[PDB]
């Protein structure tokens, strides 16, 4: 495996808040909401999955705020990088989570990783598609271990 | 009357006070330490995850998915179709766990406080904080 | 990259406020032995394998309790020049080698518990850091077993 | 020799002294750049391990296991039982080399040249002590 | 043409690299500088607003007022309605002035040489994007 | 359980929040006046070194001797033989006051507090410190 | 008399504490019972004082409590050398115990105070004896004030 | 003892270490702090020179006078006949002070003490034996 | 007893507390947050400038005029004559305002509370803040 | 060193913190009265001896306190000097041994009597460094008396 | 002379010019200096006090003195019946000196000289009124 070093969680961490801070507007909806047309787009039997949340009309509230909270998700584990004790309590919880959701699978998380690689390059400024995918993946195999 | 105004404010002064990293557990630990102080049966309400010692990673998981939560409602408050959404998910994840009624107003309280604490007092505007609070913790009680 | 500078000097630094030679013996042999507990439990390796039986009262246990844990402290502070950090590795690679018994498992189970231990004695550890470092240092010194 | 009150001022100046990270591998080099200087017929007997150049990983890497085997020595000094296996354990690694007592009196030498110079305070008569403390047991 | 996401990393850039107060008045003069020595025929086009002296207060002036233009143009970079109204209000501006196609095309590449150089990131391609999107809406 | 490696971990952070010289008042007074709010009726107690006033010379002095009893326990936490007769003389000296037993797991909350406040909350292990701390109180007690 | 100068008790208060911080293990009992070897070897008949505390079995916890207590005593004095105000008080505490213990007369504090200036030297690494001589006696003839 | 190369070794290194002016007298209260803390018995052996406080101008002056004659010794290292017959001067001025061979012991080792930790580079061989050969001459 | 070596130790203490420009306002807030913790019930007495938002301007205006007017009491302690009519006065400002008898201990307890935090705890003369501060309100409550 | 310029620096700082010339004249009074009653006390020193008898209300008595005062001030101030201070100090002892019935002991009460008002003003006096930069002065000031 | 408001400006401008510790006796050496330069017929009114040698430990008492009564005076400068009682005591010192009006009116403009060059803000007008007051009650 990879790993994602000191300095990577720093690059990750930094870039990764100027997107998805609760300081701006309209940017958390944009990004996730781009996230989900990515994924749905690389892997077709994934929107089934989402089923309870009418991803068949993406401009719903309903919708939306599943993108949000789905991705605010990774925001709270992007920032317990710093403090790794924590981030394995929080992975242990969001893979329970997961392991409840039939049909939900391991390789579910490489195409949900392929869609973060695809539209975070778009939309942060400095960007650095290493680092990101190291430490996606010290977060996403902490979630997906189990299925 | 949390306006449009007031969202701005809230929005930008919470993201000051929650911060990034471990910044964000500073600003956690401000706010369960007071609820607790002020309301000691809140801590049993919280057994599952280790309320007995917030400095478990246990219970600072928690923690932060609670201020996660609350994060992601005062981001979307300038977007009330959303903020909706989200506020009615929430609500399923706490309905029929027996939590009292006074648990929302004190946790209010405390994280005002906790806010306010960290980014100073001086010109602090508690009606925009208590106004776009309380719309936000009345889509989950109840 | 695995083990990288920042991680290296971060687990340089706990370590080495955790095992120095400052310390008292008896408070440096109290967290070996609870390394080595935690090792015997993970591994299942058997004590009768080390000299003094995995006795913490023999003090040829705790002489040999002294001797891996330093080995793996000259590994540690040299984690910032891998050429060094090689080299010892591969010393202690050809040492095991010649020791029968001692597998790739075992040696990855080992250095877990110096992370594990560590964490316990200094909860503020940077644990990923030292997950990754001492991989690195298992991968050396287990290289063939 | 070596009592308990030197014992402490010994582990607190050699941890002082020895330092961290590649302060070590520099102090060790340096260590045994004294020891070939103060006795030139000592380079030889490490020829197994890259002596030909000082700063090769080879070297820095036996620098680094005497040192620190030094380190976990004076770290146990003041738990006499455990220190004497450890001695006797190095004393056994050591039978076959065929060294001499000039060799153990030329590396007191060259600790006591290093080890002051990175530091405020030094006393020579704790450390003269508990270094023949040390050598008389891998010595045998 | 300059997509929602594309939209935030230019929002993001223009801010950081235009800065505020005085450094405003710098970058503008800078912008019209090398738009000028780019394409030498433009100047003449600002005759009206002191051009002969590009650190005069009018023209200064005039230079704000077209990256003051640029600046609240791409704070509505997200909000399609108000800024397609905006666009046709600066073309209506600019439909009397004789301008062509070229002269767009040199504004473009001066924003391209110095909007980067005040930036430790730059998207190239987000920003040709986005400045085809604002400039098309003003040539008409 | 005051293990081993938690006995360690205590004597660190202690030394760490105890300090030198006029740093030690400053975690004994966090100690008093936690305890003093917390209890107000443990003041009383200390009239003979003037509790009413915990800045006067005098009741610093009282509260250094404390601190300097509780640094001696800490510092023994790996000596046990030794400890159990330290703790067995500092019961003489507590025994028959008439102090409330409650004064004492109101005592060792406020220290841990007051040791929290000083080295930080995060990762903070109270398991390892209530463990330990009432081994101690609990041969001081009764 | 001498005086315990500003600098001599920084001096002093520091070195002191780099050796008797609760930090450390084994160094209290090893340096509190040298003192009283000491002690006991300079004055014979000191020892008659200690026979509550197990005084001829020195190994004994009993005993190694009585020297680290006396000793832990001296430390916490050392450390209130920079609030003299409470180090007066504590000082008169002090007094106040030993004048009732039979026995115990000032001329003892001077052989303390030769058994601390032999065992210093001894173990701490930097050791100024003019400074200790200085300010022990500062602290000695607070406590000493009565016998 | 103190061969011509070993001579060069310590006139430069005690030089560097004993430095000048003010820096001589608080290097030479630390050499006798040193052998105080090293030999507590020797002190009582300074009564007359004012040692019962170590920083004053009597005791000052005593410590410069025996590092100062030190200098002297060590800058005619290279001069055989010069130093023997300096030497045998203070052989007669400590005759009747009642030392032994511990009290020379003991300031050899505070000089190993002191001098290096104001020094990037000491060779403890060549100042053991060049102690010697000056401690040797004064004992008689 | 206020005596006059208390007076002039208060005077340079309080203004050093006190202080200027907005640092008065990180005072009075101190003590508000205090009294208020400690009396809830004193909140209500300062509906008139909103106490209930200590935040707002118009508290923090009502905050300043009685530090300002504590300032102007502290600055004459060593003028009795003169702080004499300064109180005289001060008591027209509260009498039949129902206030309760113990809105004044407290004011007091909350003031000194909040300068020793302002100034530091070691070595504070509580003997001095009380009886000078006692001395003033006397003057006008009653 | 008695009175070492660690605490002569301390000591001049926290005397000047307290007596000052942009003082109010009354405060300084107040202050130098207290002494003077500190000192009365301790020594049982009669106050007729004194120009206005010791009554605080005397401007002839005040004026005398401001001179003694002052005279304290001008030593303390100087107490990094040693050589102007122990001229300082041989003056007020030539001017004291002209003075019948001013005994060295007296002279040592009154010094006393200035370190105990000035922590008593500024309760975070370093009282040792006063005392013995005071006893200083005193031995100076009382030499042969 | 001197009234209310300017013995606060006095007050305080002098004690931020006077200093403290060694800054006064610097100061004072200063303020003789000036007052010799100015007159110089003065300074042999000093030949009891070591005047030779203005930097003497016997001349800096006495300008220490002086300043020192000028400081006791000024600290006094609003409480009349004090400083009045103060000045009398002073005129009584001086009376047998032969001291004339010139002599204080050097002394003045010694005073004006050295207190504004330690400060960013003087006020020659108060300073003057004041110092005459002072002056005024030495002189009788
Ligand atoms: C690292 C990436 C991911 C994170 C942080 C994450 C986190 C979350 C969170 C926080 C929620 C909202 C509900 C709750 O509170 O538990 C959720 C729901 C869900 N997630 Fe994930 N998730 C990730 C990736 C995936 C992947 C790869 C899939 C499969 C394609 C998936 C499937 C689902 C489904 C089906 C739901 C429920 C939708 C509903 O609310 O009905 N997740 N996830
Ligand atoms: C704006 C305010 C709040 C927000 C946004 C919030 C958010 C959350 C979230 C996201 C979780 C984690 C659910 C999961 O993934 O399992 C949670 C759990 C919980 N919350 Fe809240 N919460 C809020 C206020 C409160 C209050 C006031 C109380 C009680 C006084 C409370 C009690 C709980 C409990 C009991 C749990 C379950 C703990 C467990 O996992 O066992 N919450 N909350
Ligand atoms: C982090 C991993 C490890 C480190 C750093 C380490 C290091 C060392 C060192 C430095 C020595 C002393 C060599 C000498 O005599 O000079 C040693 C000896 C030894 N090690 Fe390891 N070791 C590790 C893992 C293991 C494991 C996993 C086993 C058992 C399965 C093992 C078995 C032994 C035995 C039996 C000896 C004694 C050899 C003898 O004295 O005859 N080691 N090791
Ligand atoms: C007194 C302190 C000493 C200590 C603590 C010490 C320690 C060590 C250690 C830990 C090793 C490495 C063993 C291994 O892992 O293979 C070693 C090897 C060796 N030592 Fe020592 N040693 C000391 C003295 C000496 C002296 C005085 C000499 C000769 C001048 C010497 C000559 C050697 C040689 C030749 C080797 C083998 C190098 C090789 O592998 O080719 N040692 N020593
Ligand atoms: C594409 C970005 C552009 C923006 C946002 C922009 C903006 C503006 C604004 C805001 C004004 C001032 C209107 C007023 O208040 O009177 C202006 C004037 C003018 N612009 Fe543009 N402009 C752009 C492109 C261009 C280009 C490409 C040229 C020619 C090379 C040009 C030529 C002029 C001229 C000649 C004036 C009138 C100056 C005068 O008053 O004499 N503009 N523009
Ligand atoms: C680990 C916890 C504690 C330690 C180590 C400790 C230590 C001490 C020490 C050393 C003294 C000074 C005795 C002397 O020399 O005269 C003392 C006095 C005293 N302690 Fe404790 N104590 C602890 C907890 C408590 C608690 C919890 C209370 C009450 C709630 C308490 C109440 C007192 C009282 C009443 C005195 C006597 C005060 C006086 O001198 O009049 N102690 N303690
Ligand atoms: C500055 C040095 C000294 C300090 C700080 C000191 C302090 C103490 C302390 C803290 C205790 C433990 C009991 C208690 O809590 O009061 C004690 C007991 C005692 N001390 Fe001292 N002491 C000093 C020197 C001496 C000397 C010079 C003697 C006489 C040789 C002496 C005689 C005793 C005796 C007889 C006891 C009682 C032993 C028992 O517990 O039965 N002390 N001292
Ligand atoms: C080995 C290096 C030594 C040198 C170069 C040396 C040098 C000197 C010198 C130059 C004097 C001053 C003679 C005079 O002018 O009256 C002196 C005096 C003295 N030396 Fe040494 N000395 C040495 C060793 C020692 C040792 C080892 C001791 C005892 C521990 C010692 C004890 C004394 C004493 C007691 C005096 C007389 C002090 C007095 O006047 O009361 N010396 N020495
Ligand atoms: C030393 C203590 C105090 C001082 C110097 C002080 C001073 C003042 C001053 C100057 C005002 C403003 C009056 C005006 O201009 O209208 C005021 C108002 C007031 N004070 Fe006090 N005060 C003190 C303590 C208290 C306490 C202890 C309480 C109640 C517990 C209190 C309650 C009030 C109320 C009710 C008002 C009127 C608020 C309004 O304007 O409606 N005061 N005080
Ligand atoms: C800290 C100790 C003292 C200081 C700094 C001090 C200083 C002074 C100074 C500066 C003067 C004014 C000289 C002048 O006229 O220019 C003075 C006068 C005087 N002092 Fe002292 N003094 C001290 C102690 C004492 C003591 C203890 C006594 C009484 C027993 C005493 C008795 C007097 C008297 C009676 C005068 C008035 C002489 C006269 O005006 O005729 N002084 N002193
Ligand atoms: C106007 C401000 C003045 C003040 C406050 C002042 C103050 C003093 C004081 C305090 C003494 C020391 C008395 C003692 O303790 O013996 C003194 C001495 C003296 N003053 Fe003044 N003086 C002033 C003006 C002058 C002037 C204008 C002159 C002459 C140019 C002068 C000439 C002398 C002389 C000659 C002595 C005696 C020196 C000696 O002892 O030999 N003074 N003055």
């Amino acid at each position: 495996s990879s790993c994602c070093s000191s300095e990577d969680r720093a690059n990750v961490m930094h870039n990764w808040d100027a997107a998805w801070s609760a300081a701006y507007s309209d940017r958390r909806v944009a990004l996730a909401q781009a996230v989900f047309a990515s994924l749905f787009s690389r892997d077709a039997a994934a929107q089934g999955l989402f089923s309870g949340v009418s991803a068949d009309n993406p401009d719903s509230a309903d919708f939306r705020a599943h993108c949000v909270r789905v991705v605010n998700g990774l925001d709270v584990a992007i920032n317990m990088l710093n403090d790794p004790a924590v981030l394995n309590e929080q992975l242990a919880h969001l893979s329970a989570q997961h392991q409840a959701r039939a049909g939900v699978a391991a390789a579910h998380f490489d195409v949900m990783a392929e869609a973060f690689a695809e539209v975070m390059p778009q939309v942060s400024s400095c960007f650095s598609s290493d680092s990101w995918n190291r430490c996606f993946a010290r977060i996403a195999n902490g979630i997906s271990a189990g299925l | 009357d949390c306006t449009s105004l007031n969202r701005l404010l809230v929005k930008r002064q919470w993201a000051e006070a929650y911060g990034e990293g471990t910044n964000r557990e500073l600003l956690g630990n401000r706010i369960w330490e007071d609820l607790f102080a002020n309301m000691p049966d809140a801590r049993g309400l919280f057994s599952r995850v280790n309320g007995n010692d917030i400095d478990s990673s246990e219970f600072q998981a928690h923690s932060l998915r609670v201020l996660g939560g609350l994060d992601m409602c005062v981001a979307s408050l300038d977007d009330v179709p959303v903020l909706n959404a989200l506020l009615a998910r929430l609500n399923s994840q706490h309905d029929s766990r027996g939590i009292p009624a006074a648990g929302y107003p004190a946790f209010v309280a405390s994280a005002i406080s906790a806010v306010r604490a960290t980014v100073g007092a001086r010109s602090f505007d508690n009606d925009a904080w208590n106004s776009c609070m309380n719309q936000i913790v009345s889509g989950i009680s109840g | 990259e695995c083990c990288s500078r920042g991680d290296a000097e971060v687990v340089i630094s706990e370590w080495d406020q955790v095992f120095n030679a400052a310390m008292a013996g008896s408070s440096e042999s109290a967290i070996g032995v609870a390394i080595f507990d935690v090792f015997f439990t993970s591994s299942g390796v058997s004590p009768s394998m080390f000299p003094g039986g995995g006795d913490s009262s023999s003090a040829e246990f705790l002489a040999q309790v002294s001797r891996v844990i330093s080995g793996a402290d000259i590994a540690i502070n040299s984690l910032t020049n891998r050429a060094t950090c090689d080299s010892l590795l591969s010393h202690l690679n050809a040492q095991h080698k010649a020791i029968s018994g001692v597998t790739g498992a075992a040696v990855t189970h080992l250095s877990e518990a110096i992370s594990s231990v560590v964490a316990q004695v200094l909860p503020s550890a940077h644990i990923d850091a030292w997950g990754y470092c001492m991989a690195y240092i298992a991968a050396g010194i287990g290289a063939g077993l | 020799v070596c009592n308990r009150l030197e014992q402490i001022l010994v582990k607190t100046q050699w941890a002082q002294s020895y330092g961290e990270a590649e302060n070590r591998a520099a102090f060790s080099r340096d260590l045994f750049s004294e020891l070939f200087n103060i006795q030139g017929s000592s380079r030889a007997l490490f020829s197994g391990v890259g002596v030909d150049d000082m700063n090769s990983a080879a070297f820095t890497a036996h620098c680094l296991r005497v040192t620190g085997a030094l380190n976990r020595l004076i770290s146990q000094l003041d738990q006499q039982a455990t220190i004497n296996a450890d001695l006797a354990h190095l004393a056994g690694q050591h039978a076959s080399r065929n060294l001499d007592a000039s060799n153990f009196a030329a590396m007191g030498q060259a600790v006591m040249s290093v080890v002051p110079t990175h530091l405020d305070c030094f006393n020579q008569h704790a450390w003269g002590e508990c270094y023949e403390r040390i050598a008389s047991g891998i010595s045998g």
